[PDB]
């Protein structure tokens, strides 16, 4: 309420600039903006306020005839939208500035409440900012520039924001409860309306495949009203959030069934039978499979009393409930969401191992290759495969060749051949510890998962410093670091491990690199390659040794500690990363009581009643199961 | 303070830190994949002018 | 004319042919056999085009032909697509074939074209393939309309262009970025093959690309000589032939700069062939940057195992094309100096199959591997300018709809004039192909397409047709001019147009029901409201024309022309358009104001016709009977109850006000709007006084054939308004309409059609069944259960006996 003289020329700078910018994002956005004539700008008329809109200084109030101007939708969004940008714009000025978000606001820590995105700002603060922005924009509207908002464009995100390598999970009934013969019904709810499927499943069905996909698996897809054998088929309607599906199987008949809160569900004609022709295939379990943000609930009837709506369908017709004589819950299996390290099948689509034995002039090796490559449908992407048995290094660590120095050194090696025309920038080599769980699809050295332990005296001056990972591993293609075409001679890393102090070095061709780990005492270190195929040969693990160094078979098997001949005994394979896994739920937990005292004394967690689980342990993989 | 970080719609609680407790096996919530937090960073990114 | 080709041709069409037709189902899966099947299809189309055969062997060979397309993948059919393509449009008496497999193919794997995904396994269109089938469809369309009539011609080019016209998807944006530089060697309009070599004279490479070039012919070189030491040429301190001595396995560095051009030269060739099509190579800086910073041995680069990205290996593809094009050219020219003769290998690239094939793509792939192992990069040289693709404009629909548009509008010229001169001397009007073409083509194709694309047109931001769709606000007005236009085409023609009036009205009847009457009125061209608005009144007045002279006749020329136009066009136009705007709600949309009073004019004439006691309505009662009752669940207003419509929001006397009201010719009271239709509570009266006087169906039909059909309609409409549906907001309800209503109207149906189920059976029992579908669903399931009692009472004791009923 002052004229530009005596109020702060920054703030007047400050507006008219943010005005001036804020054209400029109409017109970013897209708007177009047209003149129909400056004199129909200046025909409406200005108001001159009274005294009580009138100010004190005389910066005076001209409105112009607001009220004629109505705005489409697509220009209120717009409004929305650059209000939104003004916001972004503000917050992100306050954070270069050094301001962060805090629950409540502190000057002196430079802490604001409103650094939230747009969608969390409190409703009176962003609707007082936008119908500000509103009248702004609005008299330019009036004034005779019409704004030809961008038409909406819609946009399918699917919903999907889950890890990179899951994106549904699947449980079932355990494989020993596949039902041969009888008719059988089990229920389940769905607490909310989405991607989710269910029925029923054979022993062999795979975790990380679509139910109904491939034949494992007979489902009901309620999200789009279809049923999935090998594909899918218009089946049924769609259920909504709090439906019931009861699901029906009857081996005697080889049907199935399924009613959606006790209505029977019928396909494009007038059958009940969502599926009629199927061979019994040792038997059928019930499962599930749930997308991005969906929840289900699965009942096997335990308690006949809390089934919904198995008395209106299911019970008249002759169909038990799947647990109707059982005393204990069903165990449940769900797919894993951690990848382990497991062989690589004989009958896998990509990958195919050759072992290939030592000569006199030639060291055992392990050949990795590609079955699909040279071919569609074949699969680009990072496989990580290691060595089956790990190399221990020493429990305390001290502070032609000769036999008595091969005898006594805890130095053992092995190689890795990438053949010619598999690019080395997609070929990693090095140690992995049991540990390494990352299946990502990009992988690089810096994303390693590591650790520094620092202890220090009772002054706090550093005494040891210990780093720590999972991952000890260098890239073929840096290593290189002279680039060539490499079918010159196929590219040969060599490793080598010192286990009596826990040194990991590495030989590009003859030529020491510059990258070296110290890893700690009684560290478990598999030999890995990590490998993005660009050929149908991608690389080759080789067993031999160098001079003063002895063969990795020395340092796997203790009966072979002091033999210097190279060896691949059948124990030692090649396993790779998979997602092909289930995960058994554990039948009883934790009771663990969580409640907030007060708000003094924060929020008690008890736990008080033991339970315990007997745990198998792997020695070679250095895992345990229950 | 570890208060100071919740959002100021949601409610501080102390919860399991896994999906899957001690419920009865019928009243078991299933859950699938869960999105991202792209709320927990707030990076202000505005329209390039 | 020669005995051999005669006898190859007898061959082939007797033995051959029908031996790979019997076999057909064995190309189902077989994928990774395209250059082969690609020869095959193009060997036996370019057989089919020919002078030397008979019909048999014609009928032969499309049998064949027709066999393989049908089992064949959509994806492996691409080039003989492009050659149809070209020899499609002439329309020759060679087409007729190909026609035939079109329009197979296109309805076979309509799917892998229209939807967004395809086919799960087969996949989906490249938009190359869209292109082709858009180029395909224009052009026939337009070879077609310029064409002179010919019966199987166009009786064989319509399904093509129906299925095309499904196949593509209404919203295909036209990729305004061509084919850049698409070779034409393949496709030329005298002969089959002109190889025609990309151009390279004026094209300089850059001296950047001169160590590759070096690098390059080294590494031909020394390959070179690992193949001369294989097959065993010894090393040539001289030549000697005899000893197979070879002077050339002398490093590079020793060989002669005079001979180094023989390894450079086609090098250069195919960096000029690269560059010339505008493609852009260029280094990655570090490796070959370093690799120039930093007794003959046969050492060269093993390539083998280097792969190609699939941009790279189309690159390949087209330099291998082209090689096989500049060497067809050079085998051409001197074939043609030798003055005849013909090479087995002078066909296109296309034709060629993968044995053939195999030099020319390791010639190409090899280039590029190199490329890419020396750290040069080969990309599209062009970029898309501008995208352009929310412009609707582009848009197929678009430009189909305002061709149809046109040709509709032409043809009302065409008819006006023949009108204008029908007793003149020109009883052959000029426009006679012109409006056969119209006839025989434009409106079974509108017919077809809009069965196809219903739901796209229709959709909005509401649900129906979510994955892809949402037909355009500018598309949907288009689609209600088509309908306006094709309106007033057919008002007072049926006796002109004959046996086409079941085709305009089958148009019009599926353009309706394809209507979006919200969007339209909300955001529309004024033409296009004011030519709906006077569609309704030109309904409105045709039917009290018919009203009028109804009264008038009782004598039996215009009369005749009026009913007869009334019974076969305007009763299921109205009736289906009523039906589409009920099912979508669209009466509030609509029907307000003129159009509300035009309504009313149509209900009054709909009423009287119906109830009528004339023997030439007697034959008509019934579609009188739809059409009032698809009129009673659209309009937005309850007319029966006219005490109360005060409370309606869409009324006409609580909008217009009496002032233009009065300026309207209305009654200003409404309970006199309509006099001659009784109020709910009359007609109900009316009906519980029958069904126990015992009324027989030829004793008075008009309440079972037309009236109660409007009563199932209107309940079924007005219900949802109900008080009992809003206990909230009470007395201020539109409509006393009660589920009571619902049943004691339902059982007094039961009780008519029980009294009638002796004599009088007839079928509109059953129509009677199907008008009352609706209000069955609606009752009360408990009641429901015990109200079935007399349905299955007379569903068997009444109903099975001597006499046939329903
Ligand atoms: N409603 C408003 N519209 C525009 N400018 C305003 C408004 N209210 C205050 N201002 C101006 O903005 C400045 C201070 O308000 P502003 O919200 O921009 O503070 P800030 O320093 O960005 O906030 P914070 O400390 O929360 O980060 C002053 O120059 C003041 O004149």
């Amino acid at each position: 309420l002052v004229e530009f003289s005596k109020l702060p020329e920054q703030e007047r700078n400050y507006n008219l600039q943010m005005s001036l910018e804020t054209l400029k994002t109409l017109l970013a956005l897209g708007c177009h903006v047209g003149i129909s004539d400056e004199h129909a700008e200046d025909k409406v008329k200005k108001m001159k306020l009274p005294k009580n809109y009138q100010l004190t200084s005389g910066y005076k109030p001209a409105p112009m005839d607001l009220s004629f101007i109505k705005l489409t939708p697509s220009q209120e969004a717009m409004v929305d939208k650059l209000a939104e940008n003004a916001h972004n714009v503000w917050a992100r000025d306050r954070i270069r500035q050094g301001w962060t978000y805090g629950i409540q606001q502190d000057v002196k820590n430079r802490r604001n409440p409103r650094l939230v995105p747009y969608t969390l700002l409190d409703d009176r603060t962003k609707k007082s900012n936008k119908d500000s922005l509103r009248e702004a924009v609005r008299t330019l509207l009036g004034y005779g520039y019409n704004l030809e908002a961008p038409d909406q464009d819609h946009a399918a995100r699917a919903e999907v924001c889950s890890g990179t390598g899951e994106r549904f999970r699947i449980f079932r009934a355990e494989k020993t409860y596949a039902v041969k013969a009888g008719r059988w019904y089990f229920e389940f709810e769905t607490v909310t309306a989405g991607d989710m499927r269910v029925g029923w499943s054979r022993p062999g069905c795979q975790p990380d495949q679509e139910l109904g996909s491939d034949e494992r698996a007979f489902a009901f897809d309620g999200f789009k009203a279809q049923r999935w054998h090998q594909g899918n088929e218009h089946y049924g309607r769609s259920w909504q959030a709090g439906d019931v599906v009861g699901c029906m199987v009857d081996m005697n008949e080889h049907t199935m069934m399924f009613t959606l809160n006790g209505e029977i569900l019928l396909d494009d004609s007038g059958s009940e039978l969502a599926f009629k022709d199927f061979d019994v295939g040792d038997g059928f379990i019930p499962v599930c499979s749930l997308g991005v943000a969906q929840v289900g609930r699965m009942n096997f009837g335990k308690d006949v009393s809390t089934l919904k709506y198995f008395t209106i369908c299911g019970l008249q017709e002759g169909y038990e409930p799947f647990a109707v004589n059982t005393n204990r819950d069903i165990t449940m299996w769900l797919s894993k969401r951690l990848p382990q390290f497991l062989q690589v099948p004989s009958n896998h689509e990509h990958i195919e191992v050759t072992r290939i034995d030592g000569t006199i002039d030639s060291s055992p090796c392990l050949k990795v290759t590609q079955k699909s490559f040279g071919s569609q449908n074949s699969n680009t992407d990072i496989m990580f495969y290691r060595l089956s048995m790990p190399i221990e290094c020493a429990e305390v660590f001290s502070k032609r060749d000769d036999y008595d120095f091969l005898m006594q050194t805890s130095t053992y090696y092995y190689s890795v051949r990438i053949f010619p025309g598999q690019e080395p920038a997609n070929v990693w080599v090095g140690w992995i510890t049991s540990d390494f769980h990352q299946y990502d699809t990009g992988f690089d050295l810096d994303r390693v998962r590591t650790v520094t332990v620092t202890l220090g005296d009772e002054k706090g001056k550093v005494h040891e410093s210990i780093k720590r990972s999972n991952c000890y591993m260098v890239c073929a293609g840096e290593s290189m670091s002279p680039g060539q075409g490499r079918n010159n001679n196929g590219l040969e890393i060599g490793c080598v491990v010192d286990a009596a102090s826990g040194l990991l070095t590495f030989i590009a061709n003859g030529k020491e690199l510059s990258t070296y780990y110290q890893v700690e005492p009684s560290t478990k270190l598999f030999p890995a390659v990590f490998a993005q195929a660009t050929s149908p040969n991608v690389f080759q693990f080789e067993l031999g040794r160098i001079k003063n160094v002895m063969p990795l078979s020395a340092g796997l098997f203790k009966s072979e500690h002091k033999n210097p001949v190279p060896q691949c005994p059948p124990r030692l394979h090649v396993q790779f990363l998979s997602h092909v896994l289930w995960s058994r739920m554990p039948n009883q937990f934790l009771k663990v009581d969580v409640s907030r005292i007060s708000e003094r004394q924060g929020w008690l967690v008890q736990c008080l009643d033991p339970l315990q689980f007997m745990s198998l342990h792997i020695p070679e993989e250095n895992r345990s199961v229950d | 303070p570890c208060y100071e970080a919740v959002l100021p719609k949601e409610k501080l609680k102390v919860e399991h830190s896994r999906e899957y407790k001690q419920e009865r096996t019928y009243t078991r919530d299933l859950l699938g994949p869960t999105v991202s937090l792209t709320q927990a960073a707030f990076t202000p990114i505005p329209v390039d002018t | 004319a020669t005995d051999m080709a005669l006898a190859l041709n007898r061959y082939l069409c007797t033995a051959v042919l029908p031996l790979l037709t019997r076999c057909a189902p064995l190309f189902a899966g077989t994928e990774h056999h395209a250059s082969l099947i690609d020869s095959l299809l193009h060997t036996v189309y370019r057989l089919s085009k020919g002078c030397s055969l008979t019909k048999a062997q014609r009928d032969s060979i499309e049998v064949c032909l027709l066999s393989i397309c049908g089992q064949l993948r959509p994806s492996m059919m691409q080039h003989l697509l492009r050659r149809l393509v070209f020899d499609v449009p002439l329309l020759n008496e060679h087409a007729k074939m190909p026609l035939k497999l079109l329009t197979n193919h296109y309805e076979r794997c309509w799917k892998y074209y229209c939807l967004p995904g395809g086919w799960g396994n087969f996949g989906a269109a490249s938009e190359e393939e869209l292109h082709l089938s858009r180029k395909l469809f224009w052009g026939i369309f337009d070879a077609l309309s310029q064409k002179k009539y010919e019966q199987e011609l166009f009786k064989l080019a319509l399904p093509c262009l129906s299925a095309v016209a499904g196949a593509l998807p209404p919203d295909y944006m036209e990729s305004n970025y061509v084919s850049m530089m698409e070779k034409q060697s393949s496709m030329d309009s005298e002969g089959n093959f002109n190889p025609q070599p990309v151009d390279t004279s004026n094209i300089t490479i850059p001296e950047k690309l001169e160590y590759f070039i070096n690098k390059y012919a080294e590494h031909s070189h020394d390959k070179w000589s690992m193949d001369k030491l294989a097959n065993g040429w010894i090393y040539g301190e001289i030549y000697s032939d005899s000893s197979k001595v070879q002077p050339l396995m002398k490093p590079y560095k020793l060989l002669s700069e005079k001979e180094k051009e023989i390894y450079r030269w086609p090098i250069k060739e195919s960096l000029k062939t690269m560059l010339a099509w505008g493609w852009r190579i260029e280094r990655t800086r570090e490796g070959d940057s370093m690799a120039l910073y930093n007794g003959y041995s046969p050492r060269a680069i093993d390539m083998s195992n280097v792969t190609l990205s699939r941009d790279l290996h189309a690159m390949a593809e087209m330099m291998a094309e082209n090689y096989h094009n500049i060497w067809a050219k050079k085998k051409k020219m001197e074939l043609e100096s030798k003055g005849g003769g013909n090479h087995p290998l002078l066909v296109p690239y296309d034709t060629l199959t993968a044995k053939e094939k195999a030099k020319d793509r390791e010639k190409a792939q090899d280039i590029l591997k190199f490329l890419q192992i020396n750290g040069y990069a080969v990309s599209r040289g062009f970029k898309d300018l501008e995208l352009d693709t929310p412009s609707i404009e582009k848009r197929f629909a678009y430009s189909f709809l305002q061709q149809l548009i046109r040709y509709v509008d032409e043809a009302h010229q065409y008819i006006l004039e023949f009108d204008g001169g029908s007793r003149g001397k020109g009883e052959h009007f000029p426009y006679e192909q012109e409006i056969k073409f119209f006839a025989k083509v434009v409106l079974p194709l509108i017919d077809q397409y809009f069965k196809n694309h219903r739901l796209y047109f229709l959709s909005a931001a509401s649900r129906p047709l979510c994955s892809g769709g949402h037909a355009s606000n500018k598309e949907k007005e288009m689609v209600t001019s088509l309908f306006c236009k094709l309106g007033v085409l057919v008002r007072h023609r049926i006796s002109l147009f004959g046996n086409d009036a079941t085709s305009i009205v089958n148009c019009l009847h599926i353009l309706g029901q394809t209507l979006d009457a919200r969007t339209v009125m909300k955001t529309g061209l004024e033409s296009v409201k004011s030519a709906l608005r006077a569609f309704l009144d030109n309904a409105a007045e045709d039917l009290e024309k018919t009203m009028e002279n109804l009264k008038q006749g009782q004598f039996t020329k215009g009369v005749t022309q009026i009913i007869n136009y009334t019974t076969v066009a305007l009763l299921p136009m109205l009736s289906s358009l009523f039906e589409h705007i009920g099912q979508h709600q669209f009466g509030e949309d609509l029907i307000l104001e003129d159009v509300q009073v035009s309504c009313y004019r149509i209900l009054t004439s709909l009423y009287a016709l119906g109830t009528s006691k004339s023997i030439y309505v007697e034959r008509q009662r019934s579609a009188l009977g739809e059409c009032l009752a698809a009129f009673a669940g659209a309009f937005p207003v309850a007319f029966l109850e006219t005490h109360l419509d005060k409370h309606n929001i869409y009324s006409i006397y609580n909008t217009k006000s009496s002032r233009e009201r009065a300026a309207l010719s209305l009654p200003t009271n409404v309970e006199d709007v309509c006099p001659n239709i009784p109020s709910l509570e009359k007609l109900m009266e009316e009906i519980v006084e029958l069904a126990e006087s015992g009324i027989r169906y030829t004793q008075m039909p008009h309440v079972m054939e037309v009236i109660l059909p409007m009563l199932c309609s209107y309940m079924s409409r007005w219900w949802e308004h109900g008080p009992e549906n809003n206990p909230e907001r009470a007395e201020m309800c539109c409509t006393a309409l009660n589920s009571e209503h619902m049943n004691t109207l339902l059982g007094n149906i039961l009780k008519i059609i029980y009294n009638n189920l002796g004599i009088d059976e007839g079928a509109w029992m059953k129509r009677l069944a199907v008008f009352s579908q609706p209000i069955i669903n609606k009752v009360k399931p408990q009641l429901l259960k015990t109200h079935f009692l007399p349905l299955m009472e007379k569903l068997k004791k009444k109903a099975a006996t001597v006499v046939s009923e329903e």
